RNA sequence: UUGGCACCUCGAUGUCGGCUCAUCGCAUCCUGGGGCUGUAGUCGGUCCCAAGGGUUGGGCUGUUCGCCCAUUAAAGCGGUACGCGAGCUGGGUUCAGAACGUCGUGAGACAGUUCGGUCCCUAUCCGUCGUGGGCGUAGGAAAUUUGAGAGGAGCUGUCCUUAGUACGAGAGGACCGGGAUGGACAUACCUCUGGUGUACCAGUUGUCGUGCCAACGGCAUAGCUGGGUAGCUAUGUGUGGACGGGAUAAGUGCUGAAAGCAUCUAAGCAUGAAGCCCCCCUCAAGAUGAGAUUUCCCAACUUCGGUUAUAAGAUCCCUCAAAGAUGAUGAGGUUAAUAGGUUCGAGGUGGAAGCAUGGUGACAUGUGGAGCUGACGAAUACUAAUCGAUCGAAGACUUAAU
């Protein structure tokens, strides 16, 4: 139960190619123009 | 239905106490889930308030907790009192409905999606 | 000889001739229409396809599978049909007896055939190595560790490794099975409903591929 | 129509002529037996000790002393070896399933009548 | 549902009052009896007399089990006590004067004498 | 197996039984086919072909083993670090305590007994069971697919009939085939019988509180107790291993010579098993050989495509569950029943509250199968799926038909 050998650059990065965060679901706001996450109230104004 | 992470004895304390408080402020700020599940028991509530008989105010009596509001000019009445007399009446041409939900975006402790839960 | 597309309601029970309850699956088989002949020279292999229930039509900026998209309004107006939702084919049959566009109707079955109805078993998730394979598990008490895991999954040094099929921990359901030698017991033609002997696979508002016996 | 069905199906095989009744009646059953000559009909007598939910599916349940012996049938309501039935005297009950009643022998298994 | 070591009440004056089963018989791992089925026991209570006596192993089959059995029709027959008769390898009992009542499913087992020589068949 | 050798391992290769899970050989325990017999058939014995499947539950010992009690068609023999402890136990054995018998003057000792005696580890890699993303399949897509292969099953009893027939002084007593039911085991499902059901109904104890009686809430394992819907389930319900082909094994032959006879063999040609192949269930074009059918989409700048953005199609996002660890799958997004609410109903519980009557009271009766009712069925846009955004083709060469 423990690493038998190290686990090289190579494979470390290998391992991390699906680790990343997505970019946000956001749309511009129709009263402001700034952008607003879908589905949200967009916090620089208050509409919808 | 939900269980929003918490047990029986809990959770239905704070349901119970989650639409007293909204009856009382009208609007209110929570998560998700909680607004999903204070839904249905602030729009039941209603409907025990849209008959008025005996019967309704004294079942409803089970869920709101005992609360005074100071309203204006000093008037003071309590929980039932309101849903039986301002809320009655404000949608006694409605049915259903009776509330509104307007996702807002998560917070900074954790990334839980607040949400505005309000009488309509 | 035949086939028909339908969906799983429910199950009741049915007191037969010399009062037996009889188990039952009520199907619900509606608008089955032939889409296509296949033919040996024209495919490889004769039969033909049908499909069941009826999607709404196409619909600029649909969301959902509840309208044609326009692939498939074309395959089913060339058989002058409406799209439809379930399309499966059926090679026991024989195609010169049906033809393109036709109506397959719940009166195919009379009382007392004989057909296998074939659907998706109910998903269960993942499920562990006992639920999922039957798996007698170890002691409950006496100072036992070992309560529901499987036990060895292999040997020793020979054969150091874990052999394929060793019955592990996964996700039950989602598995095509087919029941055989049940029976129809009343073909109901206004409600549009083939009664089976028996149960049949998966959820409620399913798919079964009724035909008839190949043993 | 997608909800009906199940009793659109089944409407052609409910019966009407069985009498209405509820737990804690003793009620008097008529039923058909085929034996390897006939159809003898014969009686069985018990007390009503639940029933279930409704459709051909309704079964309710019949309790009786054979010989110092419990003895419990339970039927279906539409199944047609019933010839007849008779709800002999009625029974004043506060319960919807009488299991309490598999523990008492003698007069501790009392009914009041109406 | 009867199982090995399990007590079950004779229903005979053959001379047990109260007797365990050590096998079902009916094939090789076959767990379970129910009304109709022929089992092994040794007797754990016999009266003073009787022609069975106490520690005997004897084939006996079941009557009237508490688990109760399904009948073709949807019918349910259950009962409120496990018992059992004592049987003389010819379906035929040693008692003649059997107590309680009998399951209609021993019709079929041929166990007709022990059918005829009942209170209540059911 | 008991050993012999001392070749890897003492900077550690946990050793015996049992549990869970198996897997493989066949010198086969049962089942299938046969030659036989000092085989009349049932009986048994012997040998051959056969490994597809199957090959119990207990009492006694830490025991393997063995004996015994009931069964079964049978209760097979072995390999797998005397399979399997980073899967489990720790009874035996092998630490320190103690004690008896024996040996020793003694400290102590005995593979002599006896009572007691800490089983650690968050899985990196290969392996294995599931489940995603990327890319390739000479355009981009939606659906239906053949099957190269691969996996799963594969067991068998009793009764009746033929038939009390053959065969039998008798006693006993089918072969075939043809019916009917089981055991075990695998699957699917909740209609029935049951289980559970911690946001359903009801009764009840102590105590605190909404001033107060009545009503109700909090806590006491959900305080307890009786029920119980959906879902999930077996012990419950169906279903399955049914036929039937093709090639064979031991075996049985036919015609037939070397060797004018014979002779199963050498040519050839027959028959013959739960065995082989197909047949039956399931997965399967990453089957880089990347397959097939139907349909949908089809322009216009180039200054020469190493080209935008768009089709057809999806996704983002959001309401969800017949699906689910997550992601996937599936039902839906206003041109809308996807979920919540409202209305009606099913099922469950069992006679709400307030009244009036009767009782000293504890209570009872009518209103009124009333009241309540989580997932279950239907209708209804009342509330939320409002707005928007991203991705996504323009089809290579060569040769032959054209
Ligand atoms: C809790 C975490 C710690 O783990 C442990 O205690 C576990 C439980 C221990 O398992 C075992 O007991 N055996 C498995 C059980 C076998 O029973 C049969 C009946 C017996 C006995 C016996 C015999 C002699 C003596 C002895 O003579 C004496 C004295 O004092 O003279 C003291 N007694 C007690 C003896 C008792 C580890 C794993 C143990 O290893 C194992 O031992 C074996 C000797 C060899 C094993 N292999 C090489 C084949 C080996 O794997 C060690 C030695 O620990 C004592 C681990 C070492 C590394 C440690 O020290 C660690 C740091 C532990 N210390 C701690 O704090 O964390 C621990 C992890
Ligand atoms: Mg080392």
């Amino acid at each position: 139960a423990v690493p038998k050998r190290r686990t090289s650059k190579t494979r470390k990065n290998k391992r991390r190619t699906h680790f990343k965060i997505s970019v946000p679901g956001m749309t511009e706001c129709p009263n402001c123009g700034e952008y607003k996450l879908s589905h949200r109230v967009c916090k620089n104004c208050g509409s919808y | 239905y939900r269980k929003l992470g918490r047990t029986s004895d809990q959770r239905k304390a704070m349901l119970r106490d989650l639409a007293t408080s909204l009856i009382i402020s009208e609007r209110i700020e929570t998560t998700e889930a909680r607004a999903k599940e204070v839904r249905s028991v602030v729009e039941k509530l209603i409907t025990l308030g849209k008959k008025g008989d005996l019967a309704s105010r004294r079942n409803a009596a089970k869920t709101l907790r005992n609360v005074e509001i100071l309203n204006e000019d000093e008037t003071t009445q309590t929980a039932l009192q309101k849903l039986f007399g301002e809320i009655a009446e404000r949608y006694t041409e409605r049915q259903g409905g009776y509330t509104r939900i307007l996702k807002q975006g998560p917070r900074r402790g954790d990334g839980a999606e607040s949400v505005i839960i309000e009488l309509v | 000889t035949k086939g028909i597309l339908g969906r799983k309601i429910g199950m009741t029970q049915v007191f037969g001739e010399n009062g037996e309850l009889i188990p039952v699956t009520v199907v619900e088989a509606k608008e089955n229409v032939v889409l296509q002949k296949k033919t040996v020279e024209v495919d490889g292999y004769n039969a033909i396809q049908v499909g069941f229930e009826d999607k709404k039509a196409y619909k600029k900026d649909a969301k959902s599978n509840k309208y044609a998209n326009k692939p498939a309004e074309g395959h089913a107006k060339k058989a002058d049909a409406a799209p439809k939702r379930f399309i499966r084919e059926f090679r026991n049959v024989d195609v010169d007896a049906y033809e393109v566009g036709q109506e397959v109707s719940v009166d195919t079955f009379v009382a007392g055939d004989v057909i296998d109805v074939t659907g998706v078993s109910k998903g269960k998730g993942f499920q562990g190595a006992i639920k999922r394979h039957g798996q007698s598990r170890g002691p409950m008490s006496h100072g036992s560790h070992f309560h529901r895991a499987p036990g060895s999954v292999g040997m020793a040094s020979d054969a150091s490794r874990v052999f394929k099929g060793q019955k592990m921990p996964g996700r039950m359901g989602g598995n095509t099975v087919t029941v055989q030698n049940l029976e129809v017991v009343q073909v109901d033609t206004e409600n549009k409903v083939i009664l089976v002997k028996g149960n049949v696979p998966g959820p409620k508002k399913g798919l079964v591929e009724i035909r008839t016996s190949i043993k | 129509t997608n909800h009906k069905l199940i009793e659109a199906v089944t409407k052609s095989q409910l019966r009407t002529d069985l009498p209405s009744f509820r737990p804690g009646d003793t009620l008097r059953v008529h039923v058909r037996i085929i034996e390897g000559t006939r159809e003898r009909i014969q009686v069985f007598e018990g007390v009503v000790i639940k029933r279930r939910g409704g459709g051909v599916s309704e079964t309710f349940t019949v309790r009786k002393i054979s010989s110092g012996v419990g003895v419990e049938r339970t039927f279906p309501l539409h199944t047609p070896k019933i010839e007849k039935i008779e709800v002999k005297r009625r029974g004043k009950v506060r319960r919807a399933k009488l299991y309490y009643l598999r523990s008492l022998r003698g007069k501790a298994a009392r009914i009041q009548e109406i | 549902m009867i199982q090995q070591e399990t007590r079950l009440k004779v229903a005979d004056n053959s001379g047990a009052r109260e007797v365990l089963t050590i096998k079902v018989l009916g094939g090789s791992g076959r767990k379970t009896a129910n009304i109709g089925d022929v089992i092994v026991c040794t007797v754990k209570n016999a009266t003073p007399g009787g022609v069975v006596k106490k520690g005997d192993v004897v084939k006996a089959v079941i009557v009237r089990t508490k688990s109760g059995v399904r009948r073709n029709d949807g019918s349910y027959i259950k009962f409120d006590e496990n018992a059992c008769v004592i049987i003389r390898d010819d379906k035929g009992p040693r008692g003649t004067r059997i107590f309680g009542p009998v399951a209609r499913e021993l019709r079929e087992g041929n166990f007709m004498k022990i059918v005829s020589l009942a209170p209540e068949v059911l």
